[PDB]
């Protein structure tokens, strides 16, 4: 049982341009450790393939934390801190495409179809319990995971959104975007920690 | 990852 009101739970619980990227990443690694605690039966998973889903899929998690809280900020990222990521700032972090992405990718197309808080965190779920996480020891059983959300999902769109049958696949649709985008923002994390341009001794660092 | 396997105990 896998139901989406314990989901919408989860995410109301927790809901230089570098450096202010990197802090804010930090401080939102923890509290993903508490929302995903929060995910029906995550933390029944062996402790190990927890760890393992954590270290797939928090880039992922926190960029479309941050892309739904950006829906009413023009052209830019409200930063769990507060701070906002302006055009400017994403290019002179070196990255001004991924940010437009972002933007048209994410932000304006959540935005445009008004997906809401119980939706996010669903497909926030599905991420977490990705099978295709190198290491699990049992992947069948995270798939199982996975298949619980969306059918929760599916049922929550038609119940809610009875005159938009196409919407269920639509929110799928945006999760091939949020990959691609989570692996670009990655590389420039890594990149970020080769130079020495992150803080030192952080949770953030272990992660990368 | 001892920071991720101990927060989330
Ligand atoms: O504040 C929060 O809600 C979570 C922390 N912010 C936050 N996290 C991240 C995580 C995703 C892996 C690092 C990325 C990120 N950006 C902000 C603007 C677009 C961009 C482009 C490239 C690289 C990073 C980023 N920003």
């Amino acid at each position: 049982d896998m139901p989406v009101e314990r989901i919408l739970e989860a995410e109301l619980a927790v809901e230089d341009p570098v450096t202010n990227i990197c802090q804010a990443a930090d401080k939102q690694l923890f509290t993903l450790v508490e929302w995903a605690k929060r995910i029906p039966h995550f933390s029944e998973l062996p402790l190990d393939d927890q760890v393992i889903l954590l270290r797939a899929g928090w880039n992922e998690l926190l960029i479309a934390s941050f892309s739904h809280r950006s829906i009413a900020v023009k052209d830019g990222i409200l930063l769990a801190t507060g701070l906002h990521v302006h055009r400017n700032s994403a290019h002179s972090a070196g990255v001004g495409a991924i940010f437009d992405r972002v933007l048209t990718e994410l932000v304006s197309k959540m935005r445009d179809m008004q997906m809401d808080k119980t939706e996010l965190g669903c497909l926030r779920a599905i991420v977490l319990f990705n099978p295709d996480s190198k290491g699990l020891s049992n992947p069948a059983e995270v798939e199982a995971l996975r298949e619980k959300v969306y059918a929760s999902l599916e049922a929550y769109c038609k119940h809610k959104y009875p005159e938009q049958p196409g919407r269920f696949a639509k929110l799928l649709l945006r999760l091939p975007a949020l990959r691609s985008i989570g692996l670009k923002c990655l590389e420039h994390l890594f990149f970020f920690k080769l130079i020495g341009d992150t803080p030192i001794d952080t949770f953030l660092m272990e992660m990368l | 990852h001892k920071i991720l396997h101990r927060l989330l105990q």
